[PDB]
DNA sequence: GCCAGTGCCAG
DNA sequence: CTGGCACTGGCCG
């Protein structure tokens, strides 16, 4: 259920999509990114109704991250109607993520 | 004999005031201090020593004290003062000859800590005096609540400056006697502090006289400077900068930017176990932050959102965005391997080698990235030219003086072998005419860029070089074994084709490549093999050239015994000791030193002959030495007629040098007349 | 600011 | 082989 973005599909899959979209900017060499990975898989299932979860590997797709001023990973950007609604950086826990989504959905 | 030193308000180029001077006279065994109003008396005392046919000792006096006194005497007293070369001794020149195996700070111009090996103590102190004085001055000011300014310690005379002046002479005298105690250069039977100048030069080893003559002449050369075309280089800089930018544009398009961990202060530990993971990038664990703000209402007392982006406890990896830098070997390596490149050779530190040779052999699938490698090689070369000519700390454009000339420094005996070293900037490393942009670089250095002080007409350049000096030096040394056979071949027939046959080589060019490398103690890249055929090439060469094998053996038996040495030095042509760093480089040391001393005596004799013919050395005269690059000299001449005379005189001087040291191989020179270094190659 | 590491330019 | 010096990248106050 997780959408794997690319620099070329980002605009249409995220910016011009409907509903809430949670984007995770990550890299294979980051410890925290690997921590939150499993959590994101479970979040995609739960909010399978009112939320779409997408991932963008910054090494394979170097063009997008710079546009949002990434300063650390994992960076979670919540998009709504083509714009960043909320943003949180770090390996949030299952519960913490839940609260973040609930409070912003 | 007297020992002296002066303190003035600036470096030679801009000195305007004599602050003080100190003189130690060996005849009275007393020190005498001269304050600012005693300048005239200071000069009279030096001239009195000259009138006695005496000697004046300075530390670095050839380049500073002597020339500064001439300048200051004219500016302050409207007096003509010119100490003769024969009456002056320089302990820095002596130290560089006797302790040639050691480095020195070049009077504080170089950082002590960056130099390899040990440093002679007295010389170290003399070279650090300015820095110490500045430190004493500074703390004395700050203790008085006064702010220090750039270099105010030299604006006015003061008593602590006088004290440093006295100390300099005390140490210079100590250095002098330490140097004079070396019996290899100074016969013990003679007290060199109690003899006239003629005895001093004639009774000391020949090398002592040659080194002082070389330093006197080269100080003059530095003063002359090399006329430089500033405008042409500024235009070259614009051209190079434009190509650099375009290459960067292309390369940054081909190789995109990426993220790298940076700023991590915490070790990443396994959430499950807890075992540290040093390999993973360092992380950061925010201590503050949450989803909601800490509340302010009954509804919430049982909530406002925290717009901040961090959550206490939730670790992340700090990263920085990096753009491709074509000058970074690390980026180059990173991008090329990602393209499929597989390194074959690394450095002793593990990093893969990224030099022109390996880059040329790199093969990747993507044609754009493959072609980008040429852009990288070109970018690296362009950067090298830009750094040397305009942006580097020692760039030509930063060194050109008001007189439109570059006054590079020369250490007359900076190399262990007796060769000179050049710096600030190094005028012995200007790109050759055959390398990219070499013609423009070379053309910017030339006599044509100096307009005569009277007529306004550009001067002309005479470029003279010693012909195949290294090989002729080899022929000389093998003569006791082949009776001049190699020498006869050099000037009658072809020595390179002769070596080609000797070392079973395919192309004559391979011979020239083989010889000039065999002397450097070197491999098979000449033919295309390596570390296998090479061994066979040496044995075959030495087998068909028995005289060179004999020479090598004789050298060895003289230095080594098993490394356990019997003597770690070779006697140079003028009798000096030449330190041998390694047994394998012994022959190269012998040959390079021979060429160096030959060229040193050659430029000295050439100028003396020009002077005896009536020509005046200087821009206010007939000719001016502008550069000495090991086996060649570039001389500015007021007219073409003079240039022809300089060229012809240089040939006569070389023949005189060969005869002087009974060389077993005839020595020659070749000269060219033109407007600049590009033409006079 | 410095110290290493690497590489290239001259002869 | 003998030298000078430019750049990058890590550490530092
Ligand atoms: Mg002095």
């Amino acid at each position: 259920k997780i959408i794997h973005l690319t620099d070329d599909s980002f605009d249409t899959d995220v910016l011009k999509a409907d509903g809430a979209i949670l984007v995770d900017f990550w890299a294979e060499w980051c410890g925290p990114c690997k921590m939150i990975a499993p959590i994101l898989d479970e979040i995609a299932d739960e909010y399978q109704g009112k939320l779409t979860v997408a991932k963008l590997n910054i090494d394979q797709n170097p063009g997008t991250a710079p546009k949002y001023g990434i300063r650390g990973i994992p960076t979670l950007l919540l998009f709504k109607n083509g714009e960043v609604a909320a943003t949180k950086v770090g390996a949030l826990s299952k519960g913490q993520l839940k609260e973040f989504l609930d409070a912003n959905l | 004999m007297i020992v002296s030193d002066i303190e003035a308000n600036a470096l030679l180029e801009s000195v305007t005031k004599f602050h003080c001077g100190v003189i130690y006279d060996y005849s009275t065994a007393e020190y005498v201090s001269y304050r600012p109003s005693d300048f005239g008396a200071y000069l009279d005392a030096l001239e009195a020593e000259v009138a006695r046919g005496g000697l004046i000792v300075f530390h670095n006096g050839h380049k500073y004290d002597v020339p500064a006194l001439t300048k200051l005497a004219k500016l302050q007293l409207n007096r003509e003062f010119h100490l003769p070369r024969e009456n002056c001794i320089d302990t820095l020149v002596l130290s560089r000859l006797i302790h040639s195996n050691l480095k020195d700070t070049d009077m504080g111009l170089l950082r002590s800590g960056k130099l390899p090996g040990a440093l002679e103590a007295w010389g170290y102190r003399l070279g650090e005096m300015k820095g110490e004085y500045k430190d004493d001055f500074k703390r004395m000011l700050e203790e008085q609540g006064e702010e220090y300014v750039d270099g105010m310690e030299w604006w006015n005379f003061n008593e602590e400056m006088m004290d440093y002046n006295v100390q300099d002479v005390v140490v210079t005298k100590a250095l002098l006697e330490k140097l004079l105690s070396d019996k290899h250069y100074f016969p013990p039977e003679i007290d060199f502090t109690d003899v006239g100048y003629t005895t001093f030069w004639s009774e000391s080893l020949e090398a002592v006289d040659i080194e002082h003559r070389a330093a006197w002449l080269l100080a003059k050369q530095e003063r002359n400077g090399f006329p430089f075309d500033t405008k042409a280089i500024e235009e070259l800089y614009v051209e190079l900068a434009a190509r650099r930018s375009e290459l960067l544009r292309k390369l940054t398009e081909t190789f995109g930017s990426w993220y790298q961990p940076k700023g991590g202060t915490e070790m990443f530990c396994h959430p499950r176990t807890g075992k540290p993971l040093p390999k993973y990038p360092r992380i950061k664990t925010p201590k503050v932050g949450g989803i909601f703000k800490k509340p302010k209402a009954q509804r919430e007392g049982r909530c406002e959102l925290d717009t901040r982006e961090y959550v206490a406890g939730a670790p992340y990896t700090p990263v920085e965005h990096v753009v491709f830098n074509p000058s970074s070997r690390d980026h180059i390596q990173k991008k090329l391997q990602e393209a499929g490149w597989v390194p074959t050779k690394y450095t002793d530190k593990g990093a893969p080698v990224v030099d022109d040779e390996v880059l040329e052999g790199v093969r990747v699938d993507d044609p754009e990235k493959q072609a980008a490698i040429d852009l990288i090689k070109e970018y690296l070369m362009i950067q090298k030219r830009i750094g040397q000519s305009a942006e580097g700390d020692k760039a030509w454009l930063r060194y050109v003086a008001e007189d439109g000339k570059i006054h590079g420094s020369v250490n007359p005996n900076g190399a262990v072998t007796g060769r000179a070293t050049h710096a600030f900037p190094n005028l012995a490393q200007i790109p050759g005419v055959r390398s990219p942009y070499g013609e423009q670089c070379r053309a910017a250095f030339g006599a044509e860029h100096h307009l005569d002080g009277i007529t306004g007409k550009p001067w002309v350049q005479a470029g003279i070089d010693a012909s195949g000096l290294e090989l002729r030096c080899l022929a000389h040394f093998m003569a006791r074994f082949d009776n001049g056979e190699y020498a006869h071949e050099i000037l009658n027939g072809d020595i390179h084709t002769k070596n080609q046959i000797a070392a079973e080589l395919p192309t004559r060019d391979n011979a020239k490549t083989f010889i000039y490398g065999f002397l450097y103690g070197a491999i098979g890249q000449i033919v295309g093999a390596g570390k296998e055929r090479g061994k066979e090439l040496k044995k075959k060469f030495l087998e068909n050239t028995p005289a060179i094998a004999a020479l090598r053996e004789s050298i060895q038996q003289t230095l080594v015994e098993s490394v356990k040495w019997k003597r770690r030095w070779i006697k140079g042509l003028d009798g000096r000791k030449v330190h041998v760093r390694s047994p394998h480089a012994a022959l190269n040391t012998l040959l390079q030193s021979a060429g160096a001393l030959i060229c040193k005596l050659w430029i000295i004799k050439t100028e003396e002959m020009l002077v005896e013919k009536g020509l005046k050395h200087g821009w206010d005269g007939d000719f001016a030495y502008m550069a000495w690059v090991h086996d060649e000299i570039q001389v500015g001449c007021r007219t073409e007629e003079i240039a022809q005379v300089v060229i012809e005189t240089a040939q006569e001087a070389m023949r005189w040098v060969g005869d002087h040291w009974n060389f077993r191989c005839l020595l020659d020179t070749e000269g060219k007349m033109g407007p600049n270094w590009a033409i006079c190659h």
